[PDB]
């Protein structure tokens, strides 16, 4: 059952890799524009979503080719494992 | 064997609504190729143990006693499945309290209908019922229903006691939930006080995080109020269903 | 021709009997509390089913032992709507008129009681905003207050005691 | 051949009769009001089936002895869509009729799905302008979305305006 | 779909029309005591809500007849269009 | 067409079919899988497994059926065949039926008055075992629901995400093998 | 044995005819428009069955007179995937290849039309988060806009004309 | 009664003893994997799986149609677990059906877990990027189905799946 | 599969374009009324919905044709891709 | 019926002893970075999912072996309870 363990840990690895980049860019832009909601008064929770929405497009329309290929190179390997017993 | 089967369908359509909504014989947990032979064995066991009464009956009474038994046998199913529908209630008002099925509490289309804690209580209470004289109590409740209005009688049943049913099912559910529910509300009101003293946090997320785990913790340290409502329910269904008709 | 008998019987009990009036009001009270599962759908469609079969009991006992059923239709159907389908009576020109009359009356009487729940929801939300805090969901606070104030007001007992008295002398 | 017919009787009901025209609309009215559980979808199938068989009454009671059925299909088919399936026979009138009533039922449903989300957005607007945000306006918006529907004579003028296309 | 253009653009019209007043009275009286959140010491978001709940309601109790004669007449127009195809 | 049709189910009611054909159905409902191990499949697996259990009863009762002589096609001779012609399925019924539920179908037991008692005893026992199987599939289900509500996300249902974890728990358990072995060792010692 | 004739005939219809192509696409359109209940799922099975039986009509009455249905199968079967289920052609070697090819093609043509609706759902979600509020679920507001985008397209007419011209010239 | 007592049990012997199990647990799990609950229409997938199981059983069917099957018996001792066929016990037929059926249910759940898994990764990714963006209340089942279908058509989908799933039986 | 990749890229492009206008107008109106959260006593986290609600309407009621036309002409393009191969 | 009570309280204990670690880390991180949205004003209800998601990752990926073994050694005990009477 070690193949099941390797595929499951590879799935958790792919979740954490694919959600490191865009969630990380979103929280970095959110924290960094909260830094402009410091002593420079910008106390409205509206301008982060105006800019985070473009970031998880810019970090996601630029990068979704890679989101293809590894996640297809994953989907062939699984198929390899079901070419077996 | 022609009069054997005219007594058989009258016991079928009295006992087949007893398997529908009795949540250890139908939650979709037995196959539909099992319901029909199990009822045709239980009904054949009842009408050879002498647990019926002659109505001396034919010439207009094939589909006529159909609608009769459905108004009677459903009433047998309803006071017999009162505790499970409490616990299937007391799961819901615990997990809709902590927010499990709060997904479908806004747009009831693409989320949770039959949740994951209510099914646990609904099977757990069915097992606890089913050890403690499970099928014996149900089957002697069927003979107690046969004592009153067997299968040929008039069944002019009393009205205002099946109308207090659903407030009984609500009252016992809220009272039995009361050790869990008020501490979750005390926690959420206290976290609302914390959001008042810190008007920048996400009180909803921090509320959900502690308020699911605290509910499952309070269900763990109960140990007392799980089984002992069914001696009450034994005397109950001996009393209520006697005085329903 | 008994295949069309049992198959069309849910399409006659839930369409031509009084099952409409209770199956809408009960499931409309449940959705008002926010909690849309704790009386089960299988529960309410059993309480409303026996509460409809007990109203249909003297009508079927008089008819099959149909003129009695037509009197029951003509008593409760809106006359302003039953005359449109007749363009006395027949049977089959009232069941759409009767069904629409019961759906309209079901939404009417259900809306007449849906209203004290949304005002206590707005009371809970307004006393939550008056005590400073705003960023917390008041649905989860309001739901048990919409239970324990509804159960202690005798709830379903005071509801369904006068929801079948419109159809029977009790 | 007696069980080859009941396996296709509900397909002819829900695909060739007037049932489509109602069973899309009323189920959409349930979804329109925000209360998408309570009118008990088997009930709406009941109302739509008896109301469609009311329209089918001069077709069945003259067809038990079919030509008025084909006339019924030719009356309620689009001009610009029956020409395509024509490029007479029974199997070529059915799908053009069925698609015509699906398209028309979505149009009729869209006309009525629209005066409810305007009051939904009104209630959301007055809820955000009145401070509160974390409370969803679904529960508060249901009674107003229904009092807007009771005061429109309920389902009466809806079913009148929906069946007068079939009874001249 | 030409009547859908007229019915659809009248939907956005009523979002503008029927919500101009109750949001507007909310952003006037909520701004009027917001103008009493000027140099006048009444720094609370607690009493300028109970005056806003009653501030909307007077514009919702007296003005509710304007919601009746024409939003039903908007729905009487819709019921007239569906009598045709 | 009911006795032409339901007689392969009346006969296969109260042999051993119920004991499996709930439990598998209660394992499918336990995994969160609402349909996918298809119902017409699991009622076949339970049927062939129960007919495997019943085979040494079936042929050794057919020996008593065959040597006979056993004149038939009347009421009394089939009642006589039900005790003095079967003699080992009735002992199989007496082994697994309760000493408190088989007394209910009466007025040294017969045969026809144990089959409903046996059917309800197996519904009782199979529901016990199916609850014990359901019991470690809600620890994972409630852990996923708790850490998923705890991770902000409320709207997404755990029925989609829990099924890989409720199957990596279950295939690593060896699954249907160890379950069917532990469930058939009650009937074949 | 007319029952084994008939208990497999829905499997021959939903597996060997063109019923796959419509019973995936139409039933996915219901899932596409937000409201996953509205055209009464048995209704969509009705429409898909009468349309697929319309397409099979020149094979249905031309079979009651067999080398006229396999020539239909060879037109829509994949070239390389029918060769996998082979080792001319035969029978009980194309129906898996035909059925898998039309499931693949139905998911492809489905994803083409599924896509102009998730854009308007995400648009409505974005304008509804930008409009202050968070808690109101945009599944309610999405449906009228997902239908004004669909009825004004001419909807089911242009869709079924685009979807049936692959099978009728 | 034999012309219906042999026909009623016969779907149970097709869905319990043939290769139908191996497909009917996989394909209906492909449907639930994509988030689609109803649309490939169980009536259809139980037709695809049945004709694809009849394609595998065909050289058994016409051979045994002419101690009677004996190539179905040799078919059963090729996908049965060796350490589980020793528990349901030369050999026989009916002591070999249940070991085969349990073996293919276990192997079909293993195959199903292998392919249920490259879709829950993108489901949790869409949920994470759709919470961290902020839009917490919208259900990601609407947004996730296009991505879970473009991830599956680009695989070549049902073609390469049924190829890799039938290579165990025909090679 | 270049048709599928082109439709997906154009889908992300249409999300970004159709949400660049109203979110941007909303956050500009919000930050513009937040410039009155300077020395003038206007500290309220309730005021900007009194104005932002009209802005998202105005850039959509006046712009519902554009949101129509390309998003309708996109829906014809897809139809071409299923009328052809 | 002692087995039911022991297995039921053991299941409600395994839920608690499994879900105490990652839900506890999630609420400590959420409450703690809520305290950093206090006096250092960074008032955004969009931040903590960027950090909670890593904690619930790290406190699961460190601990997913233990989540196996006790829950596997649990699942065999139940098996003995159905190899018993």
């Amino acid at each position: 059952m070690s193949d099941i363990v390797y595929m499951g840990n590879k799935a958790l690895y792919l979740i954490l890799i694919f959600s490191l980049w865009p969630v990380g860019i979103a929280t970095v832009i959110g924290l960094s524009i909260g830094l402009l909601q410091t002593v420079t008064q910008l106390q409205e929770q509206t301008l982060p979503f105006g800019i985070k929405l473009i970031g998880v497009s810019i970090s996601l329309l630029l990068l979704s080719g890679w989101y293809g290929e590894v996640l297809l190179s994953f989907c062939h390997e699984i198929m390899f494992l079901i070419k077996s017993g | 064997i022609h009069v054997f089967l005219i007594l058989l369908n009258g016991v079928f359509f009295r006992l087949a609504p007893l398997f529908f909504f009795l949540p250890f014989l139908n939650n979709g947990i037995i196959s539909p190729s099992i319901r029909i032979p199990v009822i045709f064995l239980v009904a054949s066991g009842l009408i050879t143990s002498g647990k019926v009464d002659i109505g001396s009956s034919v010439f207009e009474h094939v589909y006529f006693l159909m609608f009769k038994e459905i108004i009677v046998g459903l009433l047998l199913s309803f006071c017999l499945s009162l505790p499970f529908w409490i616990f299937h209630a007391v799961g819901s008002i615990i997990d809709n309290q902590r927010g499990a099925t709060l997904s479908s509490s806004i747009d009831p289309a693409n989320g949770v209908d039959t949740s994951e804690l209510a099914k646990f209580f609904n099977l757990f209470s069915a097992v606890v019922f089913l050890y403690s004289g499970g099928m014996v109590f149900i089957l002697e409740s069927i003979q107690l229903s046969y004592n009153i209005c067997p299968l040929f009688s008039q069944c002019s049943f009393r009205i205002s006691n099946i109308l207090t049913f659903l407030t009984l099912l609500a009252s016992q559910a809220v009272i039995l939930a009361s050790p869990v529910m008020i501490v979750l509300l005390l926690s959420e009101v206290l976290l609302g006080v914390l959001s008042r003293f810190a008007p920048q946090m996400n009180a909803f997320s921090v509320s959900l995080t502690i308020k699911s785990l605290l509910a499952i913790f309070i269900i763990f340290i109960c140990s007392s109020t799980i089984y002992f409502s069914k001696v009450q329910f034994f005397l109950g269904e001996h009393k209520f269903f006697t005085n329903l008709f | 021709a008994t295949l069309s008998f049992f198959t069309l019987l849910p399409f006659l009990v839930a369409a031509g009997t009084c099952y409409i009036k209770f199956s809408i009001v009960f499931v409309m009270v449940r959705n008002a509390l926010g909690l849309q599962q704790v009386p089960s759908n299988m529960t309410l469609n059993g309480i409303a089913l026996i509460m409809a079969l007990f109203v249909m009991k003297p009508i079927i006992e008089a008819g099959y032992e149909l003129m009695e059923y037509k009197q029951y239709l003509k008593k409760h159907t809106d006359l302003e709507l039953a005359r449109f389908f007749q363009r006395d009576y027949s049977l089959f020109s009232l069941l759409p008129a009767y069904a629409l009359s019961e759906i309209k009356d079901a939404f009417k009487i259900g809306f007449y009681l849906y209203l004290p729940f949304v005002v206590v929801d707005l009371v809970i939300s307004s006393i939550l905003l008056a005590l400073g805090m705003m960023m917390m969901s008041p649905i989860t606070i309001s739901v048990p207050i919409k239970l324990v104030l509804f159960v202690a007001l005798d709830g379903w007992g005071i509801l369904s005691k006068a929801l079948i008295e419109q159809y029977i002398n009790i």
